[PDB]
DNA sequence: ATGCATGCATGCATGCA
DNA sequence: CATGCATGCATGCATGCAT
């Protein structure tokens, strides 16, 4: 009875102390008085540690007894100038996963990371009854409570829902004034990146509420903080129930983050500063900016310039159109390359997998076609069919690396035929039709039908695809293997200096050591890259200007009545693809406006992939 | 236990401004008497209040000064319990028939159900009253702090139940006695009554046995229906979601499967503490107006006839289909022609023949084929797309399927029953497996679909339009190769086409000029480019070809021996170029059908009873242009 | 004229209620 | 666990083209 006022005093005077969540208090709440953000703060454990060892070690042990403390404090604070507590920091051996969590835990604050195996239907929960009396006209209440509403224990009531008032008057329900909260269940498991191969995985329930009830989406790579708990009694109260049973375990959540990783739904995101920010406005001014954000991309494959410019332009993308009628206009930049074995293709694809802040590898024969188009007519436990998300849908807003394109069959070749144009995926079946969005990109490789590419030969003897599947491909490029002398000197020099390099903080002989990449969601180096894509993708949208209107409409009415041998025909779609090009490029400068030299710039990628 | 709570609501005054709005409102007299007059004298089952009118009301005491309350927000915010309170209202101020007819709980002698309609937002804005039930919302973002509430869903409807009967009050009677029980309900589930309750069967030792009686009881109509969400509101990423709806009364047989709708209704909840949800419908609002429910009010009337007086009709509602794509002015006018349709015949015996017109497109990659077949499936108010891959023929017709409300098994029908009575168009018609077109054939000829797999042993109705689209055998168009290999599909799928037209992509270095010109400045600014030109707004065209539809022309002597001679010579004409193997084919009566069909479209269109025969002049130009590029 | 490759059509495996 | 329907994957056969 006094200990809990004297942790709330120790919570208040530790409130005192660091000011920075004092601020954030002022913050959900000054714009509260005109979305209502949610009343939740975060504070980090590292600052508990510095400032109070003790109350540190009852958070980290016995949470029942020391969180509520807390919550009331922060709740007088607000009141001053109910509100709900999340962590984050470090957890030493409390962080786990669910093939280690054992019954040496329970009672105790946990961080459990895993994949998102099994959602739930987000349902509302009865939390005060009010009722109405018509012949005395007064207003009446009921409350209640179950176990997994807070920590500590209290003796069950008995739920009731009243239906005559004390007198004997008779009630009606007032819907419109009781009070619900949503409730949510998923299931955790162990990811396929960490489990042993060839044994069945452990998984973990987890229970979230309020402003906590969706925030992830099966298959998803998630992080839970909170606290693992018992309930119920395994055959105990009974005098004779079983002999093989136990207790009932799962996790009251209170804190859920998305992580991002390779080939994952979820997309990675930064913080970005005001240093960060002013370092990429400075850069931008830079005339030859195209070419130091182009050279970086991949610096240990030697030459390519041309693919590395128009990775560069994928990866900027340009800007689409919705008329009011209802029409669509494609706005994104596909890339297809044809080529000689050794010639770099394999680690290209893997170069945008893992830079690409959302991305998808898929190789050829390997996933068929109702794998990519998400033609999943499965069904739920609820029994309603449901169609099942695939590689381009997952994609959304992102890009797809195919591996081993020209493997890929023709039953399976015409199913992305609508989703690389159309940008969606239309499925009817028995007892389904649905659209999905599939508003991705596709960069893709492949090699020759006689192994190597034949020069005497018509290029349509060796890249043999149709043409209806090579107009959607925006740039197609040919690399051959041409074996020479002093091209050979150079690329042997270039390889044996990448195969010479030691990490900082090594020592020569030390065998360099790897780790799982599981980053936090929301030359220069990788970062700045991905720093300078996100801020140029989320912050600029150009136009187009009637400069670049006469330029593009000159090289298209030059292309289209040539007496040249192209790599893939010429159609309407490539004056779209001028385009696109032009306003990818006005994107990399910052400028809201696309230039000529955007489109000069664009006229001569085409011209070099093409000719 | 129970203590009590204070509130500022007032079920007491609201009453009296409910009475005073019902028997004082008015836009003749009183507006909501003459409503309960007609319910009196027996015209009229259903009763509806606009939010609107009470906020007119009570706008209009504030300006006489007196202090009121706000009804509208207190059913916005609380609106079962409303109900009940306007129900009492109504049965203290009804008239008595004017005309002639040829304790108890109150439900058994109502007979009218009452439905709130919402607050529009233009009445909102005039009035400075922000609306919450005229904000559309989806399946996603109604969560538990809108139970009790009334708003409104905006979706596309998936599954629909059959109308059935609910009992709401149960009577029932006493042999022994004679006394009459009463029983409400209100759950899925009730326990019927056993023994005598009277107070004569109480005093006596025995006492009788109860008996329900059906004619007496309070039956109301009950259906069921579920609600998707459209693919413009769900996240990226995401799968969309589904959420379930009640209709009782006679609002029943208003919502049919595959509608986009904006419903409106009450958030209701349905051993533990968590809830079902349910939208009780109170008022449906369908996106596009079905044709079969057309009549020429005075304002349709006044707007087609700005129209009708505009001079060119034909070429206006031609070049506004699609009027961001350049060219294709014929391609426009026959897929114009396939909206209306010709003029179905039955001739008295046990012989009929259709009236709708089925179009293809085959042409070359980059030819703008797909986005015609995605404003047609727009334009029209039943349409449907689907493309050859996404397709299984089953999934096209029918299969079987069990209904979880009742317990009755039914048939579920695919893409070509749902757009019954309107286009199904089909992309990459070529690319869909060639035992899955054989499905096509009878939908095309018959209207009608046979299904004599097991469990079923049936037939369906599919009067649908077939807008298809498809490519040469090898992408691009070889001139080499004759026409017909050239393209991929039987000379009997052929020959049920009316209009097959061949987009060829032949450059030219002038008129390319013109379309990288149309196409860019699409882009710069985002409508099309002609000043001149003022397309017709989707609704104003849908509502001209509704009231088109409703005439039926006949033929005379003067056209029929035109329509003769020319069908002699284009089935003496084509033997020639069939035998020479370049050729499309050779012409059969359904020419002669095809050609009679788009003449009768075209006096359609034209409101006229009567066929001209410039009007069989324009179907065999079109029939003839159809082919005008291998002729290049 | 023979052999190889590609496309199509027939078969089976799953999944179901 | 047998019956029969709809999806999806796999295989073997036939035809065409090239040497
Ligand atoms: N231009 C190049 N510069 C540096 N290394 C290269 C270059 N081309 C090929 N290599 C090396 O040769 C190997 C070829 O593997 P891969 O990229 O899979 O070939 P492919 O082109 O068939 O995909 C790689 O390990 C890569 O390091
Ligand atoms: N005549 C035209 N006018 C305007 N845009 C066109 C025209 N022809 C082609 N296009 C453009 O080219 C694209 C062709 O896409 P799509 O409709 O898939 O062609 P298809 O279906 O014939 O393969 C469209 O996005 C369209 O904007
Ligand atoms: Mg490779
Ligand atoms: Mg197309
Ligand atoms: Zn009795």
């Amino acid at each position: 009875d006094a200990v809990f006022g004297d942790r709330v005093r120790r919570f208040q005077e530790f409130l005192d102390t660091f000011t920075s969540y004092r601020d954030s208090v002022r913050s959900i709440q000054v714009y509260n008085s005109n979305n209502i953000l949610p009343h939740r703060i975060i504070i980090s454990l590292d600052d508990l540690r510095e400032f109070d060892r003790s109350f540190w070690s009852g958070i980290l042990v016995e949470p029942a007894y020391f969180i509520p403390p807390a919550e009331k404090a922060l709740t007088d604070l607000a009141d001053s100038m109910p509100w709900k507590l999340s962590f984050k920091g470090s957890f030493g051996a409390h962080a786990l996963s669910p093939r280690t969590l054992t019954a040496q835990h329970l009672n105790k604050l946990v961080s459990v990371e895993g994949i998102v195996t099994k959602t739930s239907l987000v349902r509302p929960k009865l939390i005060r009854s009010v009722h109405y009396a018509a012949k005395t006209g007064r207003f009446h209440y009921r409350d209640y409570t179950d176990a997994t509403t807070t920590l500590t224990t209290r003796i069950p009531t008995p739920a009731i829902y009243p239906t005559e008032d004390t007198e004997g008057n008779k009630l009606t329900t007032e819907y419109g004034y009781s009070t619900f909260i949503d409730h949510q269940r998923i299931t955790v498991q162990e990811m396929p990146e960490m489990a042993p191969a060839g044994q069945l995985p452990r998984s973990i329930d987890v229970i979230l509420d309020d402003d906590l009830v969706d925030k992830t989406k099966p298959g998803d790579r998630v992080n839970v903080v909170g606290v693992f708990k018992s309930l119920g009694a395994g055959g105990m109260n009974q005098s004779n129930s079983n002999t093989l049973i136990g207790f009932k375990t799962l996790i009251l959540g209170n804190t859920v983050y998305p992580l991002h990783a390779r080939s994952t739904g979820v997309a990675a995101r930064q913080m970005l500063t005001d240093f960060d920010i002013r370092n990429i406005n400075k850069l931008s001014k830079k005339k030859d900016i195209f070419d130091i954000l182009s050279q970086s991309l991949a610096p240990s494959i030697y030459g390519h310039d041309h693919i590395k410019k128009a990775i560069l332009l994928m990866l900027m993308g340009g800007v689409e159109k919705n008329l009011e009628n209802g029409s669509h206009l494609r706005g994104d930049i596909n890339i297809l390359m044809v080529g000689d074995p050794s010639t770099a293709k394999s680690q290209l694809l893997r170069f945008v997998l893992n830079t690409a802040s959302l991305a998808i590898a898929t190789t050829g024969r390997g996933s068929s076609g109702v794998g990519l188009t998400a033609a999943v007519t499965t069904d739920r436990e609820t029994g309603e069919r449901r169609l099942e998300a695939g590689a381009m849908v997952l994609a959304d807003r992102g890009v797809v690396c195919i591996d081993e394109f020209d493997k890929m069959t023709d039953v399976d070749r015409v199913a992305i035929h609508e989703v690389m144009e159309q940008q969606t995926v239309t499925i009817a079946k028995a007892g389904i039709h649905t659209t999905l969005n599939a508003r991705c990109s596709v960069i893709a490789a492949a090699n020759p039908v006689f192994g190597q590419y034949d020069v005497n030969r018509d290029p349509h003897q060796n890249i043999a695809l149709p043409d209806s599947l090579l107009s959607r491909f925006d740039l197609l490029f040919v690399v051959t293997d041409d074996i020479n002398e002093i091209r050979d000197r150079s690329i042997s020099e270039h390889v044996l200096r990448t195969h010479r390099y030691l990490p900082p903080g090594y020592l020569e002989g030390e065998p360099v050591r790897e780790r799982l990449n599981l980053s936090l969601a929301v030359l220069v180096t990788i970062p700045f890259l991905r720093k300078y894509v996100q801020y140029a993708k989320e912050r600029v949208i150009p136009q187009l200007t009637q400069e670049a209107i006469n330029v593009i409409v000159k090289n298209y009415t030059d292309l289209r009545n040539d007496d040249n041998t192209k790599k893939s025909p010429i159609t309407a779609r490539t004056l779209e693809t001028l385009i696109r090009l032009a306003t990818a490029h006005a994107k990399v400068r910052l400028s809201k406006t696309v230039n000529k030299v955007d489109a000069k710039v664009a006229a001569n990628l085409l011209r070099f992939a093409l000719l | 236990a129970l203590p009590s709570i204070q509130l500022p609501v007032d079920y007491n005054n609201l009453f009296n401004e409910i009475t005073d709005f019902l028997v004082t409102f008015k836009q003749k007299g009183p507006k909501y008497m003459a409503m309960l007059q007609k319910v009196a004298n027996r015209e009229l089952n259903s009763v509806i209040i606009d939010l609107d009118d009470i906020l007119q009301y009570q706008n209009e005491k504030f300006l006489q000064g007196t202090q009121a309350d706000d009804l509208v927000s207190a059913i916005q915010q609380n609106a079962n319990h409303f109900t009940e309170l306007f129900c009492r209202a109504i049965d203290n101020n009804m008239p008595l028939p004017t005309k002639e007819i040829d304790l108890f709980p109150p439900n058994l002698t109502r007979r009218y159900f009452l439905y709130f309609k919402p607050l529009s937002q233009n009445c909102a804005r005039r009035y400075r009253k922000k609306a919450i039930s005229s904000k559309p919302l989806s399946v996603r973002q109604i969560k538990g702090d809108f139970l009790g509430q009334l708003i409104t869903v905006r979706g596309i409807i998936t599954r629909v139940s059959d109308v059935k009967p609910a009992v709401e009050v149960i009577a029932y009677t006493c042999d022994q006695c004679g006394y009459e029980v009463f029983q409400e309900v209100n759950s899925r589930t009730f326990t019927p009554l056993s023994e005598c309750t009277s107070e004569e069967c109480s005093q006596n030792q025995t006492k009788g046995q109860l008996f329900m009686s059906t004619r007496a009881s309070k039956f109301s109509a009950f259906q069921e229906c579920k609600i998707q969400e459209l693919s413009q509101q769900v996240p990226v990423g995401h799968i969309p979601r589904s959420l379930n709806i009640h209709v009782n009364g006679t609002l029943v047989r208003s919502l049919s499967p595959g509608d986009i709708v904006d419903v409106t209704g009450i958030f209701l909840p349905a051993a533990g503490l968590l809830t079902e949800t349910y939208l009780e419908a109170q008022f449906v609002r369908q996106h596009k107006k079905k044709f079969a429910s057309f009549s020429l009010t005075s304002d349709v009337e006044e707007r087609v006839m700005e129209l009708i007086t505009s001079g060119d009709v034909y070429n206006r509602l031609a070049k506004s289909i699609a009027p961001e794509i350049y060219g294709n002015l014929d391609v426009k006018k026959a897929l114009l022609l396939l909206l209306v349709g010709g003029v179905d015949k039955r001739v008295g015996d046990g012989m009929k023949i259709r009236g709708d017109i089925n179009v293809c497109l085959m042409g070359d990659p980059g030819v703008a084929k797909s986005q015609l077949l995605k404003a047609i499936c727009k334009i029209s108010p039943r349409g449907v797309y689907t493309t050859g891959k996404g397709s299984s023929g089953v999934g096209l017709t029918a299969a079987v399927m069990k209904d979880p409300v009742t317990d009755e098994m039914i048939l579920e029908g695919g893409a070509l029953v749902l757009a019954d009575n309107g286009i199904c168009c089909i992309d990459e018609f070529d690319k869909m497996d060639e035992s899955d077109r054989t499905a096509i054939h009878e939908v095309m000829e018959q209207q009608t679909i046979s299904i004599s797999k097991a469990g079923i042993n049936t037939t369906l109705n599919a009067r649908t339009s077939i807008l298809a689209a498809a490519n040469p055998l090898y992408g691009r168009y070889n001139p080499r190769l004759s026409p017909l290999d050239n393209i991929n599909l039987p000379a009997a799928l052929l020959s049920r086409f009316d209009i097959l037209f061949l987009m060829l992509d032949i450059p030219s270095r002038d008129d390319d000029e013109k379309l990288a010109e149309h196409v860019t400045y699409v882009h710069m600014h985002n409508k099309q480019p002609d000043l001149d030109f003022t397309p017709v707004e989707p609704s104003k065209m849908r509502e001209y070809i509704a009231y088109a539809k409703t005439k039926r022309p006949v033929m005379s002597e003067a056209v029929n021996d035109y329509v003769v001679q020319a069908y002699i010579r284009l089935r003496q004409d084509s033997k020639r170029e069939m035998d020479s193997k370049f050729s499309f084919g050779q012409a059969t009566p359904r020419t002669l059908l095809g050609i009679i069909r788009l003449s009768q479209a075209l006096a359609k269109l034209r409101l006229a009873d009567m066929v001209d025969i410039d009007d069989v002049e324009e179907a065999l130009r079109l029939v003839r242009v159809s082919k005008e590029s291998l002729y290049q």
